[PDB]
């Protein structure tokens, strides 16, 4: 394998290309530019011996480009629209929406349809004055108009069933009946024939103009809404997406409402993050350096035993916790009450509840920080542990004195991105206190236990005004650039 | 882009989903139109994604709430049921299913709570809220109590809170106007002072949840306890000889619990319309129709008047359709998530101290409508 | 303090890396462990130390046993022959270590670590890590780190292995400074013959796990109780050559000669049980043998090997009828070269004798500086 | 002293073992319990195996007397998440090691920059996150199916990602690692892949069980991404498929804690099975100092 | 390959470890380098294969400018100070590494592998790994890893330092016998001056990253380019006291020593930049100095130190005005005490003379064996 390389190299730059002309078709240009970028990068790369390091590098690179970067740029890129669920569609599957809106305009005919040797009639009933009309024989295919004539007779032919009906609705869509009074009617549904008709007509230049009220509307690309019409007072159904230049970054700099509690908020995030992280840490490094200790004998055991809080899925466990630490019921306070004789309030009281959130969150989080600990610790060298005895160390002065400092340097990065996961950890704070107990005046309700992202939360998707992704999406990008800078400057 | 002449319909888990499945083989035997029925998690949320594209089922199945966001959004069609077919449901439930004054799913089932009691401890349940904390006492003297319901979450509160004159949005004619909320009026502070007097007076504890509740009742601690069709199959389980019945007075005047209304929706971007159509109409509303769905899982009071009829036989049955019809309906406006945490607070307000009646629904009633 | 081994035994499974050693160093005593590289001397050291465990036998410290006790309760320190330096510490702070945990006086931790970095010369390095540091520089800083702590009893393995000769000297002689001013005990393991014999009191020899011999550095230069003893002490090694008993006296052996000759000469040996016919090694150091125009026995041969060392020259002699080459020491700068023929004097009061077991017929003749 | 240190360790760690287990036995007590709910006693009063027979495969024979068939497939489930898990770990772990071997060894221009900038867009909270891969993963599958919606290659793919916190984890490690064994390696004629292959990882086994058990649990574990790309039930994942149980206004608890149980499965079968990679002195003997 | 660096320098930052360092070693050269503990050796071996990077200057191997090449593509092999062993794999797998590596047969890994490890006396521990062995094993299982390799080039850094002394004779051999078939550079750096004087074609002195001197080993030990040549050459050290200059001739200098006595000597010393007045320092070796009744010019004192080595007796003398001790080798035993009278000949034949700035008056005397 020498040539083979250069073959090798070949037969994949011919599936790209080929996949990127592919992509060209229909129309997906982002998806092929962005493919072909990425894929010459990569042959590049692998074709000289002078990126020899990308090669390493690269297919990790590239799996995060596709599911971290891109997603997060989308979430940005979203932030500069009004994409919520008020307004959900593209401009043409709103336009599409309102021109299949339809209307009644008129009389609706119980119909039937009936063999006429190899031909077909068409019977339509009229309910309201009892007369029944009846057409001649037709063939089905394509757009053909029928006079209808009243009748006092029967067809010859046996009524067709409602099988016969589907096979031939297409062609059965395309026939508009003529009544004698000159009426137009056509199929509105598999039983019946009516007036119904399209609510709007496009014009052209783009003005939809309603047929049953006369009223005509034009695109607001503002607000994202067919308007009335030198702008009327009345919005249509469904609204479409739109950008918004800034509007979403600065609703969250205008609104005096929203920020009253941001602060104290804040605070308590940071204060959550932080205790958490300690603990975490503390904990789980402490029970990976007891449980390699060579003496203690059921190692093996308590190592699987400590790990079980993380192999459950933490949502039912949460839910668990909720029920152990009922203030009157639940099992902790009867434990507490019968032992040292109190009951504390772990939902009312906000100093017991963050308590209660803090040892529910080590509990789901010391197991993580356990099993980073219990491979960090093989890179340290037995005989480090050799010298300390010869120069007269405990277990603990080895703890302070070489563990710990050895392994400081590598959680630090663990650390520092436990604090940011931790900083929105909105799943905690939903299920177990739902960010209670309440913090009386705030006008966008928030609790003392609520972290940023629970009261950001609320107000872009609760709060009343559907779903406002795109708020969610500046949000998100702001608190980014908070949780960014703050773990750029620790 | 949804496929021509098919039909794909999403319904949620807990329905009868392999009975409607066999409705959907008459169908085909009648038609050639094959019915695929398919029940994914977070159904809910992810209709609306796919069918802002254009894809997804093309009918939905869930709870009428949420689909006047859907509506509003563009994702539904709007049907076309004439007289006729309208007259052959309670007129209630298509209330239930408009958006902009104009019908836009078919009502399935009706949901609402209703009163729990067991007949070994309480062969006669109360007429009247008043008459409650009377009866825990002498109920207190065998060891046991008279009620025990989920005060957490105001789903299970509203029916008491609502009586007297408490309500979320005022309903005019098919127009729920958005500032005209009832939270913090006369009706709504009697019915949750009484809630507050029954803790106060510790015939209720403040911090009784869903799960200590529905224990206490299938254990026979307590006599009664408020809760829906959904936690029978527990309470038969536990063999508790038990009863279901209308929810108790306030001051006259009925428990007016929320109304939840299963319907199906047809998907705006479908292309098959009619095809869905004569699905709902003809084959699923029907006693048959609705038979193989409720053979397959309960669907407990159905819109049907013709087949709600011959449920209702059983009295569990008739029951929740009575306290359903005194009820309200859920509104299906994007403003009620405004008032489920703004009341939600209020009641764990009043009910652990922390305010006043007054107070906490005086507040209450200020997030939601500003 | 004192130090003691009883029947001491080590086993990796069933492979006896130590059998049965004893031991019985005294308090204030200088003691060096040598042999032959693998032969079991840190195994020992770390045995003492707390840092191996004790298959059986009995241990003792300041006459208290030691087997079950942890290394850090046995009031040693030791200068590992790895170093085991502590790599996140800097050299100031690797010294000082010990003295931190036993009780963080500042003063009198600077100060002391100041002295033994200037010793060391090591005043320079202070805040270097290991890494940012000479093989020899890291040694030093393995010896300073045990040096500041004052251990009651001081082990070193092969402490100035790679240090220059200059420095090594400086470094032997502020060891033997800090040994006369402390008067504890200290146990040294080394490569090194010079100072095996400078600075013990007592050198034990060990060979494959046992002890071969124990005594005074020129008791076992002297007077080696075997063959391997005799082969190991000295550098270059005392010269084997085998011989055959022919007649015995009361108090001194006689033998021959395996080359062409047959030369018969008289050796002041014990006598004690040595039998007529038994083939014996006879043994002389490469600095005793004469030149040839002196002495009486002669041993002619064949240049090999000259190696000119500047203060000396060292010449390798193939004998006939002998199958190892007979090394010869002479002083200053000797012009001889490969192939040429060359005689010496084979001196018969300092030839060795040992017997087809390899234990040493007792020398009688007596050599100053043993009393 | 050390008999003392012990035994008291042993105390401490049973007590905070008891602790630390209570909640996860009411998990298996409400899988035991007889219908569905969420509190009782520790011991069941109403002891019921129907959550668990139903979860292995067996049918129910119920109160009225007519046979409850299992509605789902949690036992393919389970192996499904076993797959995704297990195939994605590896991925995982052979991405994020060759990174960080680069990382931690070789030179190159932004080094410093990619790895503060693969820390800090892992930290992005993406609330639109889903509504972005959907798109991408719809399209991805008209060209390779075999990793496009409603497929277990796509989920997997889309893990493959989740590599950033990994890399500077193993990069860590490797650098603990004296580098002249490395050096001899090259002198000896080695290729940096040779070096790293023969020479390193061997080393670095510890730290490469840490990453595989890691990434294993969070495969096992994850719902949102799974339940966005799988459709048929058939190839539902057990995070996936439990949902199913979770209604707006109860929960099959009984069923939800049995399917929780099991999943715990597992995890601990890969942690037991990693213990052989975690072992000390790896790199004694190899240099001096 | 040859070996070339032209004007090498090496810095940490500020600190300068290498100066303008010019080494020319030819094809099939032994080249050792000797220098004190922290001078540079390591450094430039480092920098030869391509372990450490160049800061200025020109590195050349085989004719090649090497400075920017891999440290695989150099065609050099290194026996590391710290010895750098596979700590996963044995002995045989240490061994027989980089063999693999290139695709050779597995008999041929295993013959050549077993030559080796016989050699080294490492045959009956092919299976073990590096942890379970001694510190002297490890050393031999990374020299017979690069023996294996047989590179172009030789780096050995003090590759023999935790031997014992009869198995350091043995390597010595084996290295020897290694550049004389192979014919290949070979690079050797220690701090035993054995080693040093009986495997180099040429010795390299460093000094605090500069090269002092460049010689045959018979060349530095009798004409030491300056002072610190002279006293880092043979060890015990030379003799160094001060001395005034008296007279002057073109092809010696007499000098007056700085006993009460003031005692004038000529010595066979050249006497450019050499005036009458100026202070020197005359420089005599331990083994050099005579006993007293065959000499001339004697020097009288109080005995300090006695060192018994077996072989000799090194007796350290304090002589009235110069601070500095004298130290005199003897042969044999010789029992003194310490304050005994001594009195050794300082004979002017073998004296060196340094002047004010360090650097030898070069001697005159013709000393056998040097050209
Ligand atoms: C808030 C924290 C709460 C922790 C909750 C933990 C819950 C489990 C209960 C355990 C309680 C600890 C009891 C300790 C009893 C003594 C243990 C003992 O004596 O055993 C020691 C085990 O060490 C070891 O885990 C080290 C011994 C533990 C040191 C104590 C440290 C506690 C303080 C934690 C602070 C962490 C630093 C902050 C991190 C950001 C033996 O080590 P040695 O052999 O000497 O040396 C190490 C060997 O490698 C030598 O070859
Ligand atoms: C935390 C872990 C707990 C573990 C769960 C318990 C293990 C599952 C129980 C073992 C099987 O226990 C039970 O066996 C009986 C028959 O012996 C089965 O009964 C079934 O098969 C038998 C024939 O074999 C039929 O006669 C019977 O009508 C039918 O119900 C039942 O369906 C099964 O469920
Ligand atoms: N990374 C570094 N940074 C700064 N200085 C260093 C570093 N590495 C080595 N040194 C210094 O550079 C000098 C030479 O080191 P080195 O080449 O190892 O000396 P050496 O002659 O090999 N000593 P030895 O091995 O003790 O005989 C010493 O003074 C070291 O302290
Ligand atoms: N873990 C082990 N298993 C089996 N044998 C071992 C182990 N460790 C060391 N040995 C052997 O035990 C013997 C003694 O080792 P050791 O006590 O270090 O010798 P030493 O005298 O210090 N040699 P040196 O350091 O080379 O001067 C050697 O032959 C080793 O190879
Ligand atoms: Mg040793
Ligand atoms: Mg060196």
């Amino acid at each position: 394998s020498d040539a083979l390389k250069w073959s090798v190299l070949g037969l994949l730059g011919l599936l790209v290309g080929y996949l990127v002309v592919l992509m060209y078709a229909q129309g997906e240009y982002l998806f092929a530019i962005t493919t072909l970028i990425l894929s010459s990068a990569g042959l590049y790369i692998f074709a000289n011996r002078k990126a020899y390091a990308w090669r390493y590098v690269y297919p990790g690179m590239a799996g995060m480009g596709l599911f971290v970067l891109f997603p997060l740029v989308c979430t940005i890129a979203i932030a500069f629209t009004n994409y919520s669920s008020t307004n959900q569609l593209t401009f043409e599957r709103a336009q599409e929406v309102l021109l299949d809106r339809s209307w009644q305009a008129g009389k609706t005919y119980n119909f039937g349809l009936y063999p006429a040797g190899d031909e077909w009639q068409l019977a339509l009933s009229d309910g309201e004055t009892g007369k029944n009309y009846l057409s001649d024989a037709f063939k089905f295919g394509g757009e053909q108009k029928l006079q209808l004539k009243e009748t006092t007779a029967q067809p010859e032919g046996e009524r067709a069933n409602l099988r016969v009906i589907t096979q031939n609705r297409q062609a059965l869509s395309d026939i508009t009946a003529i009544l004698p009074d000159g009426n137009k009617v056509m199929m509105s549904s598999l039983r019946q024939f009516s007036g119904t008709q399209p609510l709007y007509t496009l014009d052209g230049d783009g003005t939809l103009t309603n047929n049953q009220s006369g009223v005509k509307y034009r695109p607001n690309n503002q607000i994202g809404f067919y308007q009335s019409i030198n702008w009327g007072d009345e919005k249509l159904s469904p609204g479409y997406t739109v950008t918004t230049g800034w509007k979403n970054f600065t609703r969250v700099f205008t609104d005096e409402g929203i920020q009253k509690p941001f602060l104290a908020i804040f605070v308590w995030t940071v204060v959550f993050s932080l205790i958490t992280v300690f603990l975490t840490v503390a904990v789980g490094m402490v029970l990976a350096c007891l449980v390699q200790w060579e003496a203690l004998r059921g190692k093996a055991v308590y190592r699987v035993l400590l790990i079980l809080p993380y192999a459950v899925p933490s949502f039912i466990s949460i839910l668990i916790f909720k029920g152990l630490f009922n203030q009157s019921f639940g099992e902790i306070n009867m434990m507490l009450s019968a032992l040292f004789g109190v009951k504390p309030a772990w939902f009312s009281d906000p100093t017991t509840a963050r308590t209660m959130l803090i040892i529910v969150n080590t509990w789901l989080g010391y197991p993580y920080m356990m099993i980073l600990c219990m491979g960090l610790l093989k890179a340290i060298p037995d005989d480090l542990y050799e010298a300390s005895a010869m120069d007269g160390a405990g277990p603990f002065q080895n703890f302070f004195k070489i563990t710990l400092p050895l392994l400081i340097k590598p959680l630090t990065p663990l650390m520092i991105a436990s604090f940011a996961f931790n900083f929105n950890n909105f799943v905690l704070i939903q299920l177990l206190t739902n960010g209670g107990p309440d913090r009386l005046g705030t006008t966008t309700p928030a609790g003392y236990t609520d972290l940023l992202v629970n009261y950001t939360y609320r107000i872009a998707f609760e709060g009343g005004g559907g779903q406002d992704f795109g708020l969610a999406a500046a949000i998100a990008t702001l608190i980014f650039l908070l949780v960014g800078a703050l773990a750029i400057v620790n | 882009k949804i496929e021509e002449g098919k039909l794909v319909i999403w319904i949620n888990g807990d329905k009868g989903y392999n009975g409607l499945a066999e409705v959907g083989k008459k169908f085909e035997k009648d038609t050639g139109i094959k019915v695929t029925v398919e029940h994914p998690d977070k159904l809910e949320e992810k209709f609306p994604q796919v069918a802002a594209t254009g894809d997804g089922p093309d009918i939905i199945f869930w709870a009428h709430d949420r689909f006047g966001g859907y509506a509003q959004s563009g994702l539904l069609a709007e049907i076309t049921p004439d007289k006729a077919f309208q007259d052959k449901l309670y007129p209630f439930t298509w209330d239930a299913v408009r958006y902009n004054g104009k019908l836009i799913a078919y009502p399935i089932a009706v949901e609402a709570l209703s009163l729990i009691y067991n007949k070994d401890l309480l062969p006669n349940p109360p007429k009247t809220w008043e008459e409650i904390p009377a009866l825990d006492k002498e109920l207190k003297a065998k060891g046991k109590s008279a009620l025990m319901f989920n005060l957490q979450e105001p789903y299970f509160t509203w029916p008491l809170i609502a009586a007297d004159g408490g309500y979320a949005f005022k309903y005019e004619n098919g127009k729920y106007d958005i500032k005209d909320v009832g939270v913090d009026n006369a009706g709504a502070k009697a019915g949750l002072t009484f809630l507050v007097d029954l803790i106060k007076n510790k015939h209720m504890n403040a911090d009784t949840d869903y799960s200590i509740a529905e224990a206490a009742f299938n254990k026979g601690e307590t006599a009664m306890t408020i809760n829906g069709p959904w936690a029978w199959s527990n309470i038969d389980t536990s063999k508790v000889n038990y009863g279901v019945t209308v929810l108790p007075t306030f001051k006259g005047q009925p428990s007016k619990p929320f109304v939840g209304v299963l319907s199906a929706g047809i998907n705006a971007a479908s292309p098959n319309k009619e095809l869905a159509k004569e699905f709902l109409e003809n084959y699923l509303l029907t006693d048959e129709g609705l038979e193989a769905v409720n053979k397959d899982k309960p669907l407990g009071a159905v819109a049907l008047k013709s087949y709600e009829e011959e449920l209702a036989k059983d009295p569990r049955i008739a029951a929740t359709m009575e306290n359903a019809q005194k009820g309200e309906i859920m509104p299906n406006i994007p403003q009620m998530s405004a008032f489920w945490y703004a009341v939600r607070t209020a009641v764990i307000n009043a009910a652990s101290g922390r305010q006043t009646v007054d107070e906490a629904l005086k507040d209450a009633q200020t997030r939601i409508t500003k | 303090a004192s130090v003691q081994l009883q029947n001491v035994t080590k086993a990796w499974g069933e492979v006896v890396v130590s059998k049965d050693i004893n031991l019985d160093i005294h308090e204030g005593e200088f003691v060096v462990f040598v042999g032959p590289s693998g032969c079991g001397k840190s195994t020992l050291l770390r045995m003492i130390a707390g840092l191996e465990t004790i298959t059986s036998g009995d241990l003792f410290i300041g006459e208290k046993r030691m087997n079950d006790t942890p290394p850090a309760e046995r009031g040693v320190g030791m200068v590992f022959q790895s170093y085991a330096l502590y790599p996140h510490l800097s050299v100031a702070e690797n010294m000082s270590f010990g003295l931190k945990l036993a009780g963080a006086k500042k003063e009198v931790i600077n100060q002391r670590v100041n002295q033994v970095a200037e010793v060391l010369q090591l005043a320079h390095l202070l805040d270097r890590k290991p890494k940012a540091l000479s093989g020899g520089q890291r040694q030093r800083v393995a010896i300073g780190r045990t040096l500041v702590a004052e251990p009651s009893v001081f082990l070193l393995d092969e402490p100035l292995s790679n240090l220059d000769a200059a420095l090594r000297v400086q470094m032997r002689i502020e060891i033997s400074r800090l040994h006369k001013r402390l008067g504890r005990t200290m146990i040294y393991v080394t490569h090194d013959q010079v100072e095996a014999m400078t600075l013990a009191d007592k050198i034990v020899v060990l060979d494959a796990g046992r002890v071969a011999q124990v005594g005074k550095p020129l008791e076992l230069y002297h007077y080696p109780a075997d063959r391997f003893v005799a082969g190991f002490i000295g550098s270059p090694k005392m010269n084997f050559l085998p011989v055959k008993v022919t007649a015995t006296a009361i108090d001194q052996v006689q033998v021959e000669l395996p080359m062409p000759n047959r030369q018969q000469v008289w050796l002041p040996v014990e006598s004690r049980d040595v039998q007529v016919g038994a083939n014996m090694s006879l043994g002389i150091r490469p600095e005793h043998l004469l030149p040839s125009d002196i002495a009486d026995v002669i041993l002619e041969g064949e240049v090999q090997v000259v190696e000119q060392l500047g203060n000396e020259t060292q010449i390798h002699i193939q004998i006939p009828s002998i199958r190892q080459n007979l090394v010869y020491r002479q002083n200053d700068v000797v012009l001889v070269e490969e192939g040429a023929t060359f005689a010496i004097g084979l001196p018969p009061e300092r030839c060795h004798l040992f017997r087809e077991d390899g234990t040493a017929c007792r020398r009688l003749h007596k050599e100053p500086g043993v009393a | 002293s050390q008999k003392a240190r012990l035994f008291i360790t042993h105390l401490l760690l049973l007590l905070f073992i008891a602790a630390i287990m209570f909640p996860l036995l009411m998990v298996v007590a409400i899988s035991l319990r007889q219908g569905n709910f969420a509190t009782g006693s520790l011991i069941p009063e109403q002891i019921s195996w129907d959550h668990w027979k139903l979860a292995l495969g067996f049918s129910v024979e119920q109160a009225d007397g007519r046979i409850t068939p299992p509605p789902f497939p949690v036992l393919l489930w389970l192996w499904n998440s076993v797959k995704v898990a297990g195939i994605s770990a590896i991925g995982i772990v052979a991405l994020s090691t060759t990174c960080a071997y680069a990382f931690a060894r070789m030179r190159f221009p932004g080094k410093a920059t990619l790895l503060k900038g693969m820390l800090i867009f892992q930290m992005f909270p993406a609330v639109l996150s889903l509504v972005a891969l959907y798109a991408l993963f719809d399209r991805l599958g008209e060209y390779i199916p075999f990793i496009g919606l409603n497929t277990h290659g796509g989920v997997i793919f889309a893990y493959l990602g989740g590599i950033a916190l990994h890399v500077w984890t193993i990069k860590g490690y490797f650098e603990t690692i004296d580098s002249s064994l490395e050096e001899a390696a090259a002198l000896d004629g080695a290729t940096p892949w040779q070096a790293f292959r023969l020479v390193l990882l061997p080393l670095s086994v510890p730290i490469l069980a840490v990453v595989f058990i890691l990434s294993f649990i969070a495969a096992i574990t994850e719902v949102p991404v799974a339940s966005l790309l799988l459709r048929d039930v058939n190839s539902y994942t057990l995070a996936v498929g439990m949902q199913q149980y979770l209604n707006p206004q109860n929960y099959l608890w009984g069923d939800f804690a049995a399917a929780a149980v099991m999943s715990a499965l597992p995890i601990t079968i890969v942690f037991l099975l990693a213990q052989r990679w975690l072992v000390n002195g790896l790199t004694a003997g190899g240099v001096k100092g």
